[PDB]
């Protein structure tokens, strides 16, 4: 519920803009946010067939998309970054998982868990 | 004529419609920066570009007429971004209507200055226009194809009506 | 149509012609957006023939999404990327085209057939952008990739 | 399309709830340029009425017209006249909001049934320019343009 109704509404700001995208190299830096932040929740909402996510696992890859991560990853690599962030998530922080699914949501604690695990991930994905 | 020839029409003037008003916002936010930048290298001046799709701007100068702006080797660089002092020309009038060692390098400015000046009110208004007239054409080819589908539907209806009633 | 419409799910593969393409001389007039495959699958295929073929029909369809758009607003006015993707899937096009030996009274070229790993590997080839300096109608009407470069060099002069 | 063609030979006023009008938290979710109606007109519901309808139409499709010019000139630009009209229609499209007797429990707020006289009454004098100086959430999910005032009073 959380992480859900931040992403609807960033895509849904992306698809106003959409349009100016492959026709915009002189926008303003909002407008390029908007289009940073919606190009990359649209590869997190793609997904491989046969494997179905438990819940958890998916709030913890849409927290990447939402709560900015991935703005400055290069769009192609957002799978690739998903699949290998995901099975780090599950081999080594099945509590924080564990935890997400007990809590019910994403508590202050969980949250700051997510941080160190995602900055310090990303950053090793672009060494 | 057909659904699928309607259906494919309005698809792709529907995008044309959305570029043409990105673009005359792209256009609008870059002549309000060389409206307020014309008026300290006006009064100064006593002492067109690559980028097309602005009118008749580039025509224009070409009728009357070593080039500055690509469009006119054509009929490099020059527009995309403002000029600057380190960079047949077009006079400001407003955003609808325009009128086309050291003495040399302030005329070269001035002129520079009020040209980008113009070609971008210019093609903010011909983005404007073009934006308005793809939304005409869409309300339009919406009514064809809703009197098309109307047609497809009752027509298939009575192939249907007259095979069974012969019977 | 009721016919082929309810023909489509008795089929593990299926090659859809398209007038629209054949218009163009493109021979066989598949379209690459419309013709699907049960085995079309990474386990089956494995990755590379797979990551390649979709990698073709995203170029053709984003080439697809900009065509009726710079048609009429200048080839000019596009990204240094987008304008490298157009050339790209334009003789990705070209490269899908091939002289049938069964056609030879239609095309007046000699039949031509190619085996997978050289079909992989050119698309692959022309996906990452080494063939940018060959012109388009080098990839047009040729078998494997190889013809292609040497059709360029018999184009100059 | 035959069935609403024929449904709207019938039809002497429209209610449109947008879905944009609902994310700028505006309710009830209300179009206001959307939804017509028959009898908006002098001779049924008295020139009074009728004008300052039109008044509030006009400033809101007004208030449109700038908005291009918002974005890219900054508010800052615009005339008195139009800085003005920009405040007034603001300020008109929250009057229009209205808490709901219906949906106190969601939300605590009391419900108001204002009556039509109240209603053209306070409209008419946010277009006269007599609550200019007021702020703007004032006049967010409220009544009558007596509870505008009893909440601009209340904010520090």
């Amino acid at each position: 519920k959380q992480v859900a109704g931040t992403m609807k509404l960033e895509l849904a700001q992306y698809r106003e803009v959409a349009a100016f995208a492959q026709f915009g190299s002189d926008l303003d830096a909002a407008t390029q946010q908007l289009l940073s932040r919606g190009v990359r929740l649209t590869e997190l909402l793609k997904q491989g067939q046969y494997s179905p996510m438990a819940i958890e696992e998916q709030v913890a890859v849409i927290y990447a998309g939402v709560r900015g991560y991935l703005d400055k990853l290069e769009p192609s690599k957002i799978t690739k970054f998903e699949n290998a962030f995901l099975s780090h998530v599950i081999s080594q922080h099945q509590a924080l998982l564990s935890k997400i699914r007990t809590d019910g949501k994403i508590s202050e604690e969980s949250d700051a868990k997510l941080k160190e695990i995602v900055t310090n991930f990303l950053a090793g994905f672009e060494a | 004529a057909t659904l699928k020839d309607i259906t494919r029409r309005l698809k792709s003037i529907k995008n044309i419609q959305k570029i043409t008003k990105s673009m005359k916002m792209v256009a609008a936010a870059k002549y309000a920066r060389a409206e307020r930048e014309l008026k300290p290298a006006r009064v100064y001046g006593v002492g067109s570009s690559d980028r097309g799709l602005c009118g008749a701007i580039h025509s224009s100068v070409a009728k009357q007429m070593i080039g500055v702006g690509d469009k006119i080797r054509s009929i490099k660089e020059v527009g995309r971004r403002p000029p600057t002092f380190g960079d047949i020309f077009n006079r400001f009038r407003s955003v609808i209507s325009y009128k086309t060692e050291y003495s040399l390098a302030n005329i070269i400015y001035y002129s520079l200055k009020e040209s980008t000046t113009s070609e971008q009110s210019a093609r903010m208004t011909a983005m404007d226009n073009a934006s308005k007239n793809a939304s005409e054409m869409i309300d339009k080819l919406t009514l064809t194809f809703n009197r098309t589908r109307q047609a497809v539907i009752t027509k298939e209806l009575i192939e249907i009506i007259s095979g069974a009633a012969a019977l | 149509d009721p016919a082929p419409a309810t023909t489509f799910a008795h089929l593990d593969a299926t090659t859809v012609l398209s007038r629209a393409i054949a218009e163009l001389g493109i021979y066989p007039a598949v379209d690459p957006l419309d013709s699907t495959s049960r085995i079309m699958d990474p386990n089956i295929v494995g990755s590379e023939h797979y990551d390649v073929a979709r990698g073709v029909q995203k170029i053709l369809q984003d080439y697809k999404s900009l065509q009726d758009i710079i048609a009429i607003l200048g080839m000019d006015e596009l990204s240094e990327e987008d304008k490298l993707t157009v050339s790209r899937a334009r003789k990705i096009q070209r490269f899908l085209s091939q002289p049938f030996q069964v056609a030879e009274v239609f095309t007046g070229h000699l039949g031509k057939l190619v085996p997978l790993k050289e079909t992989i590997k050119g698309f692959q080839q022309i996906l990452a952008g080494e063939y940018d300096h060959l012109p388009e109608q080098a990839f047009y009407m040729v078998g494997p990739i190889e013809e292609a470069v040497a059709k360029a060099d018999k184009l100059a002069e």
